[PDB]
C-alpha cells in the first residue's frame, strides 16, 4: 500500500506504452564519481515551431498538405571546473517549407520595409498523413542537422587510452543513428524503460545520489527503425545517474537519468577508452542537475538546457508578426 | 425614438458615473441629455438624467500599433468600439442604485428633457435664454435674476474674439419681449413690485 | 431582515473598510447602513455597524470593451456582479478583527440600529430630527444643542433651491412637540435649568 | 472540458509499476431563444472528477478538508505491460462524452414520427453524434475537415454556394468510423447536410466556413426524413446567426459564440491547478 | 505562549516592516505588541520588537470576484489568509538585519512586554498610567512629568462623547496612591525636591 | 577577505544606486561601508565605495501568500533571496559607469577604509570621534571644527533620552587629550593660533 507522482515528460511521441528494454549482462555494483580534467562540456538543443499549416490543390481536385515551421538549434559551453561562466557558442535561425508531391516554385522573399522571412522547399514522403504530415518530420530533420552541426565539434576519439577527449559534448535524447565515430554523451528522460527487476529496481532506488551504476551493454534492437538495413544489430552502453536524493512525496525514483553511449561489436577498447567518462559523469551531471526549487519540473532538467530553450524562442520573432507577412505574400 | 446604444459593463457602472457604448446608428457629441430606463427587481422603474463629457473610439482586433493600420484598410478583421461617459444629473426618484448594464439608453427631447434641466422646479417663471444643439431652449429661472430669490449676472470670458457684450443684450432682449415680468407679476397678493 | 448577500474577500477586508457582494433580490443603495455578524474562534460574536460608501456593478465574463453588448443583448451567457464598499463605524466589542469573509450581511431597523447611531448613550433625551430611508427616525442628540455640553446649531449651503429655513422650522417644531424640553427637566436636582 | 490534475505511479508489494490519473471533466448547458426575446443562460455546470487507476485495487474513499482545501477522492476502472502515456488522455474524453449524452438525454424534445410536433427543445452537440444516443432529438456538428473533398464535381459546388443555404440530406452507413468490434447492432445510419455560416476571408481558403451537421435515423424509416425536415431549413438561419463574427476569436471562422463562453466557463468551475496540487500532494504522503 | 503564526516572505520583510501569516487557533487585532527570535548565523538570538497596526484576511482561489462566494460557500476549492503587519519598536541588539522568512513569532507576557515598552528605562519611577487590552498595566515613566528634566503632560479630544477630566482625575489619583513620589524621593543624597 | 555576496542584475545597476546579493555567509547590516571591484574592458580597474541603507528578504518559490507558509516548514521546495541596496560615496577614479553585474563586493577595514572616508584629504588632522560597529574609529577633520577652514558644533535630539551632554563631554575629552592640537601646531609657519 504504497502511492505516489513520477516526474515525466512527454509532448511528441504517441502510444509509447511502458517496455522492456533488459537484454543481457545487468550487474549490481554502484561506484562513486571522480571529477577529471577536461577542457570543456557542450550541451546542445533544439526547438520546433509551426509559423501556419497550408492546404492548397492545383487543377488536381485533390487536397495537398504543406507547413511553414521552423527548427533552431544552439549550443552552450561550460567548463567543470568553473574558472567563468558559460556562453552560447552559436544559435541559427533556419525554417523548412514540408510539402506533398505538389512541386511549387519560386522561393523569393523581398521584405517591403519591415518583415524577413525564409522560404524553401522540402520532401514529407514525396491518401497522406494529414495532421502529422508536419509534426514528425520537422524534429527528425531537426535532430538530423543538428547531429551534424555537432559533429564538427568533435574531441578526437581514443582506442583504448590514447587521449582524453578535449571537448566533450552533449546530446538530448538517446544517441541517433547517425553518430558512429564521433565521441558523443546523450541523455533520455523517459520513464518507460525503468524497472528493470525485482532486484534491480530496489537496488536503484536505494543507491546514494552521486554514483553511477555499472556499464551494461545493450543490442539497440527494439527501438531502432523498422526496416532500418543500415548495417544490421548495433550496440549502446548504458549507466544510471542519480541527481538528487529526491522529493519525500515524489517516487523514490526520481532523479535518476540514464546515458547512451554507443560503442563498436565486442570492441573491447571502447569500454576501456569510456571507463573515464563512466567516473566523470558521476560528479559532471551532479553539479549539472537542476536544483528544485525554481522550476516546475524540479528534478530531470539541467541549468543550461533551460536558459537554453528560452534563448531559441528568442532567435525566432514573435508567432504574431511572422503570420502577419506569410498571409500577406498569400494572396498576391 | 430608437435607442443610440447601450450601457456598457465593463467599465464601473457607479450612479455617480457610468460608461455606455452606441450601437451602429445615430451619433452622440458632447454635452448632450440623455436618459437611461432603470429595472429594479421589485418592479419600481428608475430614470437617470445625466449629460455626456467624454467620448472616445478604439480600434479593436489588431495589436501592433501602425503595422497592421494599413492591412486593415486592405484585408484584416478590424472594427470600432464607440464609447463614452455620462455623469448623471439628477435622478427621478431618490435612491442612488447602479443602472443595470443591459438595458438601453436614449435621449431626452420631450417631457423627459424638462426633468433633467429642472423645469418642474422652475415652471411659472422659465425665461428662454439659449438654444442647444437642437431646436430646444434653455430655461432660466427669472426668480434669480430678479430679487424674488437674489443673484446677478457676471459675463466673463477673453476680450475681443468672445462676444461678450452680444449676451446682455440677447438676455435684455429676451427679458423685454418674451412676457416673464409680466407672468411672475400675476398673483401678486400685494407683492413689493407688481409692476 | 433577511440576508442581502455576502461579505467579498477578493478585496481587503482590513476592519476600516471591507467590499461585500449583494445576492439577487434586496437591492443595497447609498447611505444605507449595514450590520456584519463574525464568529470568533473562541466563541463570542462581533458585529460591525457601518454605513455604505460606493456601489458598483461589473459584468464579468466580457474582455472586449463595447463589442459584445449587441451580443450579450442577443444571444451569450454572461452574469453581472453586484458588488458595494462598506466603511465601518463602530464595532460591536472592544477589540479589532476582521470579519471572517463568508459571512452574512443584513440591514437592520431595530435595536441594532440603536448601537448605529450611538443611541446607547442617550436614552432620556433622544431627538428626532429626521427620518431615513425606510421608518427610522434619525435620533439627534439635545445636550449638544443645548448648554449641557455646549454647542449650537450651523446651516450652511447655497441659498435658494436649499430651503434652510424650513430644516430650522422643523428642529424648532421638533423641539417644542416632542417633550424633550421635558424629559430633561425631570431629575434637576436643583440645575441651572429646571423649566 | 476535461482536466488533468496529476498523474500517479504506484506498486504496492508486486514489483510492477502501475499508473493512475486523478484528471477531471465537467459539461455544461446554455440556453438561447432564437427569436431573440432575452439573453442566453446557463442551466447547468456540475462539477465532477474521476480516478483512472489499473488493476490494483485501492481503497478507503474518505476526503477530509482541514480548513480550506476540497477535492474528491475517487475510483474507476481504465482497462481493469500496459499503455503508458494514453491510460488517462482518451479514457477521460470517452467518460466526459458518455455523461454528457446522458445529461442531455432528460431535457428532450419529443420525438415525432413523421409530422406529430414540431421540436419544442432543440438540443446541439459538439462533434458527431455518439452511438449512444439512438432515440433522443440531438443534433451534432463537427467541426474537422478530414472528409471534406467529396469529388470533383461535389468541390465545385461546394465553394460556390452562398452563406445562409443548406446541402441537401444525404444518406450514410456511419460503419467505418464506428468502433470495431463494436457489436452493438450493425451498420446504423445518419442524416448529413452542410450549411455555411460566412463568405470566408479572402486570404483564406474558400472552404472555410462550411460545417457538417449529424442526424441519427432508423434504418429506411421514411418518417424522420419528413420530420427532420423542418430542421433543414431551421438549420439554414439559426446557425448564421449562432456564427461568431471573424475579428473576436482566434478561431475566427469555425466556431460558435455561446461555446467559447461556455467553455470558459468550465474552467472557472473547476479551481486553479495550483491549490489542487497542493492539497493531493499532502494527502499522498500521509 | 505558543506562537500564533510565522512570517510571510512573499512580501518583503524590511527590518522596519515585516508581514506575518497567523496560523488558525488564536486571533491578533490592531495595537497589540508581538516578538519574534531570529538566529543570526552567528548562533547569537536576534529579538524583534514591535505593535501591529494592520489587519487583512484574502480569499485565496477564486479568479472572478463574487461570482463564486456562493459556490465557495456550498463547495469550490477556495483558501483564506490571515496576515497582519507589524512596525518594529526596538530590535534587542544594536544592530539592523532582516529577520528570516519562516520565524515563530508570539505575544508578550512578562519581561518580553517590558522590553518592548522600554520599561528597562524605568526602574525607580514605573508609573501605571492605565490598562492595555490585556491584563497588563502600561508603565510610564513620572520623571518625563515632573521637572526632573521637564515636560508636562497635554490631554487633547473632542469634548462630551470623550471625556477628559475624568482621565485627568484618574492620572492625579494614580500619583497620590501609588506612590512613586516615594520611591524617587528615597535616595535623594541632597535632592532639590525629597518630599 | 572572502566577498559576502555579489552585484545582481535584475534591477538597475546604475553607477548613482546599485543592489546586490549576499550569498549564504556573513550577513549584512545598515550603514555598513563596502567596495566593489569593477574591471575596465580596456583593463584599468575601478573602486566603488558606498554604504549600505535597505537590506531585505523574499521567499521565493511560493506563490500563495500564507496558504504554504506553513507547507514550507514542513515539506516544499522554498528558499530566501537575501539583498541589499548601495548608495555609494565615491568613485576612486573620477568616472561615471555602472559597475558590471557579476563581480565580488567585499568590505572596507584596511586602507580601503581610508578612502570611503575621505581620510586621505584630511590626513595630518585625523580627529576620532566616534566608533562604528567594529573597532575602527571614525575620523573627523578638526579643521573644520575650529577657524583654520571655520565651523561650528551643533547637536540636536529629542530632550531626555538621547543623551545629549554626553557628546559634548566626548570631544572635548577627545580633543584634549589625543594631542590633535599638538600635531596641527607643528608646521606653523608664523601662523596666527601656533598654541
Amino acid at each position: 500500500p504504497i502511492d505516489t507522482f513520477e516526474g515525466q515528460l512527454t509532448l511528441k511521441p504517441f502510444a509509447g506504452l511502458v517496455f522492456d528494454v533488459e537484454t543481457d549482462r545487468w550487474e549490481a555494483i554502484p561506484t562513486l564519481g571522480i571529477p577529471e580534467s577536461v577542457r570543456e562540456v557542450l550541451v546542445v538543443d533544439g526547438k520546433p515551431r509551426m509559423e501556419a499549416r497550408l492546404l492548397m490543390d492545383d487543377d488536381s481536385g485533390e487536397l495537398h498538405l504543406a507547413a511553414f515551421g521552423a527548427y533552431v538549434v544552439g549550443a552552450v559551453s561550460l567548463c567543470p571546473h568553473g574558472t567563468r561562466q558559460a556562453e552560447l557558442l552559436d544559435v541559427r535561425a533556419r525554417r523548412v517549407l514540408a510539402y506533398s508531391s505538389d512541386a511549387p516554385l519560386e522561393p523569393a522573399r523581398l521584405s517591403p520595409r519591415n518583415p524577413h522571412t525564409g522560404v524553401l522547399d522540402y520532401e514529407p514522403y514525396a491518401q497522406v498523413e494529414g495532421p502529422r504530415a508536419a509534426v514528425q518530420k520537422l524534429m527528425l530533420q531537426d535532430e538530423q542537422k543538428l547531429s551534424r552541426q555537432l559533429a564538427s565539434p568533435i574531441a578526437l576519439e581514443e582506442g583504448e587510452a590514447d587521449a582524453l577527449p578535449e571537448s566533450l559534448v552533449l546530446q538530448d535524447g538517446p544517441v541517433r543513428l547517425g553518430g558512429g565515430g564521433s565521441a558523443v554523451v546523450g541523455y533520455v528522460k523517459t520513464l518507460h524503460t525503468d524497472y528493470l527487476g525485482a532486484d534491480r529496481i530496489g537496488l536503484l532506488s536505494s543507491l546514494k545520489c552521486g554514483e553511477r551504476t555499472p556499464i551494461l551493454r545493450f543490442r539497440v534492437g527494439d527501438r531502432g527503425g523498422t526496416f532500418s538495413e543500415a548495417e544490421g544489430r548495433e550496440q549502446r552502453f548504458t549507466w544510471y545517474v542519480r541527481l538528487c536524493d529526491a522529493p519525500f512525496y515524489q517516487h523514490p525514483l526520481a532523479g535518476i537519468m540514464r546515458l547512451e553511449m554507443h560503442a563498436p561489436e565486442d570492441s573491447s577498447f571502447v569500454p576501456a577508452a569510456v571507463q573515464q567518462i563512466a567516473d566523470l559523469s558521476g560528479a559532471l551531471l551532479s553539479k549539472l542537475g537542476s536544483k528544485l526549487h525554481k522550476d516546475s519540473r524540479a528534478p530531470q532538467n539541467l541549468i543550461p538546457t533551460a536558459a537554453l530553450e528560452q534563448a531559441m524562442n528568442r532567435s525566432m520573432g514573435n508567432l504574431e508578426l511572422v503570420t502577419r507577412r506569410i498571409r500577406t505574400h498569400l494572396v498576391t | 425614438a430608437d435607442a443610440i446604444g447601450m450601457v456598457l459593463g465593463t467599465e464601473d457602472v457607479t450612479p455617480t458615473v457610468f460608461w455606455f457604448a452606441v450601437s451602429h446608428g445615430a451619433s452622440v457629441g458632447l454635452d448632450d441629455l440623455v436618459v437611461v430606463e432603470t429595472r429594479k427587481p421589485d418592479g419600481t422603474p428608475v430614470r437617470f438624467y445625466g449629460l455626456v463629457d467624454n467620448v472616445r473610439k478604439r480600434h479593436e482586433g489588431v495589436t501592433f500599433e501602425s503595422d497592421v493600420e494599413d492591412v486593415v484598410a486592405g484585408l484584416l478583421p478590424a472594427s470600432v468600439s464607440y464609447a463614452a461617459r455620462v455623469l448623471v444629473t439628477r435622478v427621478d426618484p431618490e435612491n442612488f442604485i447602479p443602472p443595470q448594464p443591459g438595458d438601453h439608453v436614449r435621449h431626452a427631447a420631450g417631457r423627459e428633457l424638462a426633468m433633467a434641466l429642472s423645469a418642474d422646479k422652475m415652471e411659472e417663471a422659465a425665461f428662454p435664454g439659449g438654444l442647444l444643439a437642437d431646436g430646444q431652449p434653455l430655461p432660466l429661472n427669472f426668480r434669480f435674476i430678479n430679487g424674488e430669490s437674489g443673484g446677478h449676472i457676471n459675463i466673463s470670458g477673453i476680450s475681443g474674439v468672445a462676444t461678450k457684450t452680444s449676451y446682455a443684450l440677447f438676455l435684455l432682449h429676451s427679458i423685454f419681449r418674451s412676457g416673464v415680468m409680466d407672468r411672475t407679476a400675476q398673483g401678486s397678493g400685494g407683492r413689493q413690485s407688481g409692476t
